[PDB]
């Protein structure tokens, strides 16, 4: 479809994979008695298994010409959800962090001697601070139109 | 034999 | 300040005076050090005497009426399998906001003594009780046994206390029971009972 | 004015001054004075937007289901052919909205300014307070009182919460809103939110 | 009891629960989610 790739669902390697994958898991199934817990847990395996393959297939991913699939990270509509739609989330939950890290060092600017309050946190400030950052765009951005977040 | 490695898989 | 304690000649902790209702100086592990926490621990075991007291009456008085033949409620133990007229989910839910706002009350009381003493529907209604878990009024309070002298009040508060800590101890050792052993509270009772020798935990 | 939450001391800023003020800011948003400006006209228009979308997509569904009219649901208005093509509808909403939000940001900025007629010079606004433009926009000339504003207020946060509402529980059933209460109304214990889904 | 509070409120103390729970809820996580390369929700 895209750069000469084959759809993951359509795709012949990708199965003859799942195959030998199986087939390993099967060979080393018969050597303990089917009712022993060690057959539990390689059934459990070959269940994963069918099911990874299952919704990887059915998720619509490429595989290519080796028989795995590929990652597109150009902007398709067809892949929101391969790199843009982690990637913000990402980015919202790493901006909550770096907010919340820098309120509470201006918290504790105002005492003589903040030292002592960086090596041995407090919990009751620290507290009041980390929910702030839920809300962390609306805030930065007003900040940012005030003229707050520059140092002069 | 069988029940210590089971132990582990108990969940 | 010459009390009995748990452990006769010794010396109580210096933070129980023993103004406390139910008091005997028993806290070695100084718990209750600062003020705040020794009132939080003072809420806590009030709030935890009467939950274990009305479990403790909820769960022995069915266990004995069936074993007698005057009912036919079942065992506590597998009273959360039966079915009933709604999946459990959803009894969770309604109990969890019925029971929420009533602890959303009783924690602005806490935290502010007297905030939340006044009824915000109908204003005509109040809450008479000054002292924190003791709420007072005719709600809580409608025979009016709970005004009175600082020597009957405290008095009563120490019945109070005690039956709720031997509620509590009761509530375990019904729960152990049940666990370990496999049988109604009032079997084990009537089989230690009839042979006090061989009867025990240790069978 | 009132408290949202018995046991808690309200935020100096909030003064009560403001409109429907309960002194509700637990994150601490409009601490400085600009933000609380910005974030009063915001919560005016966001709001006085939801009071009419909720009706809209309420009152037919009703009026369908009891047989008057037979109109499509919100949902498949969108799906639905009319007379010209939604590219120029959305054109011309486009423009007109462009201007007269405009306008109304250039009267957020710069307050009394913006209130004479660009086409006829005579005709103006009389002078006001910023988000109740009053005037030509008030023809009944009803009673601008306090407790008018705080009634729109109220009525709008409403607003917010039923669209929030009908949004999610649309997505999560695809029955309608209307349907979705009589569905409840039918038995209430085995047609809420935790019995089903 | 004060001073407990203080010892337990030191950087290494703390930054250890903190990690504990962080690896806990991503170990969950991966439990209850087996496997996943994509953002299928939307
Ligand atoms: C308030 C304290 C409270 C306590 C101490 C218990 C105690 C108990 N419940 Mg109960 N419940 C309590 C509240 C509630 N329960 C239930 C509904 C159930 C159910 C549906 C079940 C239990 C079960 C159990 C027993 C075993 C659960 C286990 O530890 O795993 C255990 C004796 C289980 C049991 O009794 O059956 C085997 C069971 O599955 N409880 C509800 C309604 C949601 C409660 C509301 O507060
Ligand atoms: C004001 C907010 C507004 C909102 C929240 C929606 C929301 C929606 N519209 Mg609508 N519209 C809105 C305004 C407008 N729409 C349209 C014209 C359309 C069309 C032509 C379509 C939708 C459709 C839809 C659905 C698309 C869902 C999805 O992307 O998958 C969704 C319910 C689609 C629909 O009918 O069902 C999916 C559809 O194809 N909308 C116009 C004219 C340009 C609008 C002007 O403001
Ligand atoms: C507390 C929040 C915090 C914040 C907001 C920043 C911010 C920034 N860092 Mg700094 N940094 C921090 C902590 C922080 N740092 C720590 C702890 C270290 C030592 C490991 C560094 C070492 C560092 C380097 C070596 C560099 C930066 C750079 C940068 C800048 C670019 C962003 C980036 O590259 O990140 C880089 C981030 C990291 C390598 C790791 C940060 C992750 C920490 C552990 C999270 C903060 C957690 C903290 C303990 C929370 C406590 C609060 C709680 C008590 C409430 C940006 C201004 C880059 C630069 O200079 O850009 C101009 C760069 O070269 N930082
Ligand atoms: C303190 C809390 C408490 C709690 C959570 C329960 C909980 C319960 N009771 Mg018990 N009960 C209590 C105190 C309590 N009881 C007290 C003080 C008494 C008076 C002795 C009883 C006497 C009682 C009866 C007579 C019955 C229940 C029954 C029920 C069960 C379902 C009916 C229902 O609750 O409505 C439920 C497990 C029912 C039952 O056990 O099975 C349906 C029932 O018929 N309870
Ligand atoms: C839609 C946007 C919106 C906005 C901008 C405002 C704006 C405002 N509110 Mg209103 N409010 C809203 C919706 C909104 N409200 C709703 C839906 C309700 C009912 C639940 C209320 C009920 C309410 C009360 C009870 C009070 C206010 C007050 C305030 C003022 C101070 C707090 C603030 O800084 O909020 C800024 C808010 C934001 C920037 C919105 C961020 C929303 C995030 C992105 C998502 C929220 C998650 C959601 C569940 C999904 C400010 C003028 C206080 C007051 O003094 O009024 C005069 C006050 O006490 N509001
Ligand atoms: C019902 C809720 C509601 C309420 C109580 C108010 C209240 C107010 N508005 Mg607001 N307004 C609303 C919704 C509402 N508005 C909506 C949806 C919009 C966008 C169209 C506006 C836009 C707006 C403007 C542009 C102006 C006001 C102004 C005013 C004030 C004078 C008018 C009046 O007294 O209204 C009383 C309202 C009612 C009795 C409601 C009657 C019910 C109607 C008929 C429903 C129609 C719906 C139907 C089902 C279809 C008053 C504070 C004026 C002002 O402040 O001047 C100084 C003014 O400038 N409003
Ligand atoms: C403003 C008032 C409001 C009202 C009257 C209703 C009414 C209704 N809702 Mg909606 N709903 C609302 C807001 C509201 N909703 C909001 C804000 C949300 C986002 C969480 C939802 C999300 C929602 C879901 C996910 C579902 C309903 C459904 C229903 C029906 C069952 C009620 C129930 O089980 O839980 C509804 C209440 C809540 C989930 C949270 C409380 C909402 C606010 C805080 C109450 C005030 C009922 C007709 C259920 C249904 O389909 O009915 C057949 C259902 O599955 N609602
Ligand atoms: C740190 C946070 C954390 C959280 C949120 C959960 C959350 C959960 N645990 Mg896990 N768990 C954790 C740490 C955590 N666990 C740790 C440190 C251990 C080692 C003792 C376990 C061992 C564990 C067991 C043994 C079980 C769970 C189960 C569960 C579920 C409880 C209902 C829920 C998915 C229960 C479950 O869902 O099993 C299917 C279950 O039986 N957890
Ligand atoms: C405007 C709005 C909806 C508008 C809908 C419209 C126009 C709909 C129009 C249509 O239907 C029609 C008519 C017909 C259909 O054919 C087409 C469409 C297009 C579908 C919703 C806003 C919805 C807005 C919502 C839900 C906002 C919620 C905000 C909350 C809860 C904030 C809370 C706090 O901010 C406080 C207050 C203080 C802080 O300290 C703490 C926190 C918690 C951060
Ligand atoms: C609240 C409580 C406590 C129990 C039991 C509570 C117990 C055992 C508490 C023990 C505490 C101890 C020993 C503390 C000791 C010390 O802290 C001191 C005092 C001082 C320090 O210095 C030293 C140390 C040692 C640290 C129990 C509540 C039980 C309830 C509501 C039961 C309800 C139900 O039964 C019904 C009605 C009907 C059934 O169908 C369902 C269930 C749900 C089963």
């Amino acid at each position: 479809d895209i750069s000469g790739l084959t759809p993951c669902k359509d795709s012949k390697q990708f199965a003859k994979r799942e195959k030998q994958q199986i087939k390993k898991l099967e060979s080393s199934l018969k050597l303990y008695a089917p009712e022993s817990a060690p057959a539990l847990a390689l059934n459990a395996q070959i269940e994963k298994t069918k099911r990874r393959f299952d919704n990887y297939g059915k998720y619509g991913l490429l595989c290519g010409s080796d028989g795995l699939p590929h990652l597109i990270v150009n902007g398709d509509q067809r892949h929101w959800g391969e790199f843009i739609t982690p990637g913000i989330l990402f980015l919202y939950i790493a901006g909550w962090i770096g907010w919340v890290g820098r309120s509470y060092l201006i918290a504790i600017s105002g005492e003589k001697k903040p030292a002592m309050k960086e090596i041995i946190i407090d919990v009751p400030l620290a507290s009041r601070i980390i929910f702030r950052g839920f809300i962390w765009p609306v805030a930065a951005y007003r900040e940012f139109l005030n003229g707050d977040l520059i140092a002069k | 034999s069988g029940a210590n490695f089971a132990r582990a898989f108990t969940v | 300040p010459d009390r009995p304690i748990w452990f006769p000649g010794s010396t109580p902790p210096e933070w129980l005076d023993g103004s406390l209702p139910g008091d005997f100086g028993f806290d070695p592990l100084g718990l209750s050090s600062d003020p705040d926490s020794l009132k939080w621990n003072v809420q806590a075991e009030i709030v935890h005497c009467r939950w274990a007291m009305l479990g403790a009456a909820g769960i022995f008085i069915p266990e004995f009426l069936t074993k007698i033949g005057i009912l036919n409620t079942p065992s506590w133990y597998t009273a959360g399998e039966q079915e009933y007229f709604t999946d459990k989910t959803t009894l969770f839910v309604v109990e969890l906001i019925l029971i929420g706002w009533a602890e959303g009350r009783r924690w602005a009381d806490i935290i502010k003594p007297g905030s939340v003493n006044t009824d915000p529907v109908f204003p005509n209604n109040k809450l008479t009780g000054t002292d924190v878990g003791y709420p007072g009024g005719l709600w809580f309070d409608p025979l009016g046994w709970g005004s009175g002298s600082p020597a009957k009040l405290k008095e009563l508060r120490t019945k109070e206390i005690k039956n709720g800590r031997l509620a509590m101890l009761a509530v375990m050792g019904a729960w152990f029971q049940h666990i370990y052993t496999g049988t109604g509270p009032i079997d084990n009772l009537f089989a230690h009972l009839a042979d006090p020798g061989h009867a025990t935990i240790f069978a | 004015k009132g408290e949202w939450l018995p046991g808690l001391a309200s935020p100096d800023y909030l003064t009560g001054s403001l409109a429907g003020d309960n002194g509700f800011d637990p994150l601490g948003l409009a601490e400085d004075p600009e933000n609380l400006k910005w974030f009063v006209q915001a919560e005016l228009v966001h709001g006085r937007w939801a009071m009419l979308g909720v009706a809209g997509m309420l009152l037919p569904e009703v009026f369908t289901k009891i047989g008057i009219i037979n109109v499509p649901e919100w949902y498949d208005a969108g799906k639905e052919q009319y007379f010209a093509s939604s590219s120029t509808l959305f054109v011309i909403e486009f423009i007109l909205f462009h201007y007269v939000e405009i306008r109304r940001w250039q009267d957020i900025k710069n307050p009394g300014s913006v209130n004479q007629d660009p086409i006829f010079k005579q005709y103006s606004l009389p002078k006001g307070e910023v988000g109740y433009p009053g005037g030509i926009f008030n023809p009944l000339n009803f009673a601008p009182t306090q407790e008018a504003k705080e009634k729109e207020l109220a009525n709008g946060r409403l607003a917010m919460l039923a669209f929030l509402g009908f949004v999610v529980q649309h997505n999560v059933t695809g029955k309608g809103p209307f349907e979705n209460l009589l569905q409840h109304l039918s038995d209430p214990w085995h047609n809420t939110i935790v019995q089903t889904f | 009891m004060r001073d407990l509070k203080t010892y337990l409120s030191v950087a290494p103390v703390i930054s250890t629960l903190w990690f504990a729970a962080l690896a806990g809820l991503l170990i969950e996580i991966n439990r209850l989610f087996p496997d996943a390369l994509i953002f299928p929700f939307f």
